RNA sequence: ACCGGCGGACGGCUCAGUAACACGUCGGUAACCUACCCUCGGGAGGGGGAUAACCCCGGGAAACUGGGGCUAAUCCCCCAUAGGCCUGGGGUACUGGAAGGUCCCCAGGCCGAAAGGGAGCCGUAAGGCUCCGCCCGAGGAUGGGCCGGCGGCCGAUUAGGUAGUUGGUGGGGUAACGGCCCACCAAGCCGAAGAUCGGUACGGGCCGUGAGAGCGGGAGCCCGGAGAUGGACACUGAGACACGGGUCC
C-alpha cells in the first residue's frame, strides 16, 4: 500500500483507527526527521530535531532544538534512541499533532 | 371602591362607559379574569345605555382592567399582587422589533380596590 | 470584520492587477460574488468609465448599463459590480467592437480587440470533474461554470483539458487535450503571458504541485506550474493573442 | 481671440458629441461663455439649445486656455442625462 | 400613516486589557459554516387562520398601555410529492499523492419545500410575449472558523513548577477536530539552552539618527487584534452574546 510518501510500509498489521497505514487516518502537511527522546505515555512519543539559526549582528551560529510529540502506532512501535519519519495530521489530543510513520534506523 | 366600567356589546362593536361604587362595586371585588355575573344583580338600567331592548337574565364577563397607576392585569397570573416581569408578547406589551423582550409591570388576575377600569362584555 | 462579512474596499488596498489611481480618492468598488476569483477579474464600471471612457461620471455610467448596451460572453449584464475575468469577450454591438479580456506583461489586464466571428467562442480550462446523481459527469471549468456529460464520453475528457464553448447557447464545438506538444498561455506568475509548446511534465509527493517545461518561439525553455498554463490550440492558437 | 479645435469624438452610447479646443487671447482677458459659444455654434453649425460648455481653464502664465463642451442630437437626452446645475450655469433653464 | 421585505453585524471612534497561536511568514482542513452573486439540472399540486391599519370606549402626572367589532397580502399554519440525515449488506463509476469522500442496488427509521406572486402590451374575448420574482439539488465565488513549523522584550536579591495536571480507553457536546467537558485506567508533562513568577507593553508594513556595522521609537495613513462606565448573561438572525437593541449586580 501507498499514502503518497513513497517509502516501505510495515511488516505486521494492527487494528488501532489511527494508524495511517491500517486505519482511517489521514496525513498531509510537512513530513520531518527526528531522533526519539521519550516514549513513557501510550502510544506517543516525543522526538527532537536540531537546526542552526544564524545573528545577524555578530554573524555567527547557535544551535536551536526542536521537540514534537507524536503518535505511536502498535505496528511500529519505536523506542528511545533511533531516528524516525513523521507527518503532520489532524489534531488528537491537546499537544499531539504528528504520527510516526517509518522508523529509518533502529537504535 | 370606585370602579369604572366598559360594557362592550359583541354583537354591535359599540361599548358604553359608566362608574360604579359603593355596594354594589364591593360585589365585584374578588373575582377573577373569565366569570360570568348576571346584569340584573349588580343593577344597571342596561336598555337605558344602549338605547335597545334586551334578552333577560343577561350576563357579563371580565375581561380585564388597569389599575389606579395605569399598570394592566394580565390573565396568566395568579392573585392580586403586582409585579415586575420579562415579557416578549400578549398584554402589557408591544414589542416593535423582532425577537424583542422587555421588563415591565403588570397586576394580575383577581379584582382589588387599587383597580380603576374594568372592561367586561355582555354575553347574550 | 469583528461581527460580521465586510462591505467597503479602500483604495490603497485594491487588487494590483486593476489599471487605477489609488490616490485620487479613498473608496473603490468591491466586486460582487461571481465567475472568476479576485485576483482574476475587475468590476463592469471600471471597463465603461475608466478603460473605453464611455462615461464620465459613475451616475451616467450605470445609465448606460441599465439600457442593456453590454454584453459580457453573450448576455446582458446591468450590474456595475459585476466582475469580468481572463478569456471573456465583451461586446458593444451598437457600436460593433468587441474585446477579449487578457493579463498583462506584467500582470494587468488589458483589452485586445478581436474579430467578430472569434467573439462567439470561448475556451474554458477543465478545473475539476465529477459524478453526479443519476449517474452522469459534471465538469467544473475555470470560470466557476458547470456542464453535464453522459457516461458514455467519460474517457474524452480530463482535468487541464481545454472545451472550446459557443456562446451564449453553451454548445461544445472542440477538445483540445493536454500533452507533449500542445500549445499553451501562461496566465499567472513570473512567466505570465508568455506562449509556447509543452516539452515535459514532473510530478513530486505529498501533494505538492506539478511544474511543466515550456519552448517559447525564439527556443527557450522555461518551467511554470502545470495550473497556470492554459492550452488554446494542437500546434497553432486557435484564437487571437497578443 | 483665435479658436482651434483640438479633437473631436463621436459618442454613440450617449447620443452626443465632446469637442475639446484651444482659445488663443494675447493681452486679452479670459472669454465668456456666451462668446465661446456663439463662436463655436457658427464654426460647426451646431443648434445652440442642445449645446453645453463643460468648462473653460486659464493657466498660470500661458496666452492661451483650453475648454471643453458638449453637443446633443435630442433635447430630452440632454435634460435626461446632464446635471440640472451645469443646465443652469450655461443658462439652458431657469434656476428656482 | 400602517402591515410586509431588505439593511441596521459594514462604515466611524479609541488603545484600557493582553507576553498570548495576539501578530508576521510558509503550509493544512480528507475535521467546518456562509444571506446577497454566477453556471447547470429539476419543481411550483390541495386546504386553513389570525391580526395591524380603520370604528366604539378607555386607563395613567408621565413613560407606557387595556377591552370589544371588522379586513388583506410575496404574513402565518397544515396535507401530498420532491428532498435531507443516521445505521446495516453488496457493486467498483469519479477526483486525488493518498478515501471515514462522491456514484449505483437492496433494508430499518426519523426530519420534511415553494409565492405562477406582481407589472406592461397585443388580446372583443380566449390566450400569448416580454420585465421583476418563489423552492430543491451539484459546484464555484465572497466573508470567516480551526490547526501546525519557524521568527521578534527585561529580572536569579524569582529554582523548582503542575494534579484535569500529561497520555490512553469509552462517551457527550459542537458547524467542525480537540481534556472542550465527563466515567474509568496509568504516572506522566515543563525546567539553568531559564520553567514558574514578577515588570513593562496592542503586533506589523514603517519612522528618527549614523560612512557603515548598529542604536532608539512604533499616536496620525494601510493591514490584523481588542473595547463601548466596571463585572456577569441571553433573545432574533446567514452572521452578535450587538457603541446610537434587551436583563441582573
Ligand atoms: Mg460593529
Ligand atoms: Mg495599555
Ligand atoms: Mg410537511
Ligand atoms: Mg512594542
Ligand atoms: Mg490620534
Ligand atoms: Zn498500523
Amino acid at each position: 500500500r501507498d499514502i503518497g510518501l513513497r517509502i516501505q510500509p510495515p511488516a505486521e498489521k494492527c487494528d488501532d483507527p489511527k494508524c495511517p497505514w491500517h486505519g482511517h487516518l489521514k496525513i498531509h502537511g510537512r513530513v520531518f526527521e527526528g531522533i526519539v527522546v521519550s516514549d513513557k505515555p501510550r502510544k506517543t512519543v516525543t522526538v527532537e530535531r536540531q537546526y542552526y539559526h544564524y545573528l545577524k549582528k555578530y554573524e555567527r551560529y547557535e544551535l536551536r532544538r526542536s521537540r514534537i510529540h507524536a503518535h505511536n502506532p502498535p505496528c511500529i512501535n519505536a523506542k528511545v534512541g533511533d531516528r524516525v519519519l513523521i507527518a503532520e495530521t489532524r489534531p488528537l489530543s491537546k499537544t499531539k499533532h504528528f504520527v510516526v510513520v517509518a522508523v529509518l534506523e533502529r537504535a | 371602591a370606585t370602579f369604572k366600567l366598559v360594557i362592550s356589546d359583541p354583537k354591535t362593536g359599540i361599548a358604553k362607559q359608566i362608574e360604579i361604587t359603593g355596594p354594589e362595586a364591593e360585589k365585584l371585588i374578588g373575582k377573577r379574569i373569565g366569570d360570568q355575573i348576571p346584569v340584573k344583580e349588580l343593577g344597571i338600567n342596561l336598555n337605558e345605555l344602549f338605547g335597545k331592548e334586551f334578552p333577560e337574565d343577561v350576563k357579563m364577563e371580565i375581561r380585564g382592567g388597569t389599575d389606579k397607576d395605569g399598570f394592566p392585569m394580565r390573565p396568566d397570573i395568579h392573585g392580586p399582587r403586582r409585579v415586575r416581569i420579562l415579557l416578549s408578547k400578549g398584554p402589557g406589551f408591544r414589542p416593535k422589533e423582532k425577537g424583542e423582550r422587555r421588563k415591565k409591570t403588570v397586576r394580575g388576575n383577581t379584582i382589588s380596590p387599587e383597580i380603576v377600569q374594568v372592561n367586561v362584555k355582555l354575553v347574550y | 470584520a469583528r461581527k460580521g462579512p465586510k462591505r467597503h474596499l479602500k483604495r490603497l488596498a485594491a487588487p494590483t492587477s486593476w489599471y487605477i489611481e489609488r490616490k485620487a480618492y479613498k473608496w473603490a468598488v468591491r466586486p460582487r460574488p461571481g465567475p472568476h476569483n479576485m485576483r482574476t477579474s475587475i468590476p463592469l464600471l471600471y471597463i465603461v468609465r475608466d478603460y473605453l471612457g464611455y462615461a464620465k461620471t459613475a451616475r451616467e455610467a450605470r445609465k448606460i448599463l441599465n439600457e442593456g448596451k453590454f454584453l459580457v460572453d453573450g448576455r446582458v449584464r446591468k450590474d456595475y459590480k459585476f466582475p469580468v475575468g481572463i478569456m471573456d469577450v465583451v461586446s458593444i454591438p451598437e457600436t460593433g467592437e468587441h474585446y477579449r479580456v487578457l493579463p498583462n506583461r506584467i500582470g494587468k489586464l488589458i483589452l485586445h480587440p478581436i474579430s467578430e466571428e472569434e467573439a462567439n467562442i470561448k475556451p474554458l480550462r477543465i478545473r475539476n470533474k465529477r459524478m453526479v446523481k443519476g449517474a452522469k459527469i459534471q465538469l467544473n471549468f475555470h470560470d466557476g461554470t458547470n456542464h453535464l456529460i453522459p457516461l458514455s464520453e467519460k474517457d474524452n475528457y480530463f482535468t487541464s483539458y481545454t472545451v472550446l464553448m459557443k456562446v451564449p447557447e453553451r454548445e461544445i464545438l472542440e477538445v483540445l487535450p493536454f500533452e507533449k506538444g500542445a500549445y499553451v498561455f501562461v496566465t499567472q506568475g513570473k512567466n505570465v503571458a508568455r506562449k509556447g509548446r509543452i516539452v515535459e511534465i514532473k510530478k513530486f509527493p505529498m501533494g505538492w504541485p506539478d511544474v511543466v517545461t515550456i519552448e517559447d518561439e525564439e527556443g527557450e525553455l522555461f518551467d511554470t506550474l502545470k495550473e497556470y498554463a492554459f492550452v488554446v490550440g494542437r500546434d497553432k492558437p486557435r484564437i487571437s493573442l497578443p | 481671440m483665435e479658436i482651434k479645435i483640438t479633437e473631436v469624438k463621436e459618442n454613440k452610447l450617449i447620443g452626443r458629441k465632446e469637442i475639446y479646443f484651444e482659445i488663443y487671447h494675447p493681452g486679452e482677458p479670459t472669454p465668456s461663455r456666451k462668446d465661446v459659444k456663439g463662436k463655436l455654434v457658427a464654426m460647426l453649425d451646431l443648434n445652440p439649445e442642445t449645446t453645453v460648455i463643460q468648462y473653460i481653464r486659464s493657466y498660470f502664465g500661458s496666452y492661451k486656455s483650453k475648454g471643453y463642451a458638449k453637443y446633443y442630437y435630442d433635447k430630452d437626452r440632454m435634460l435626461y442625462i446632464e446635471p440640472e446645475y451645469i443646465l443652469i450655469r450655461d443658462g439652458i433653464i431657469e434656476k428656482k
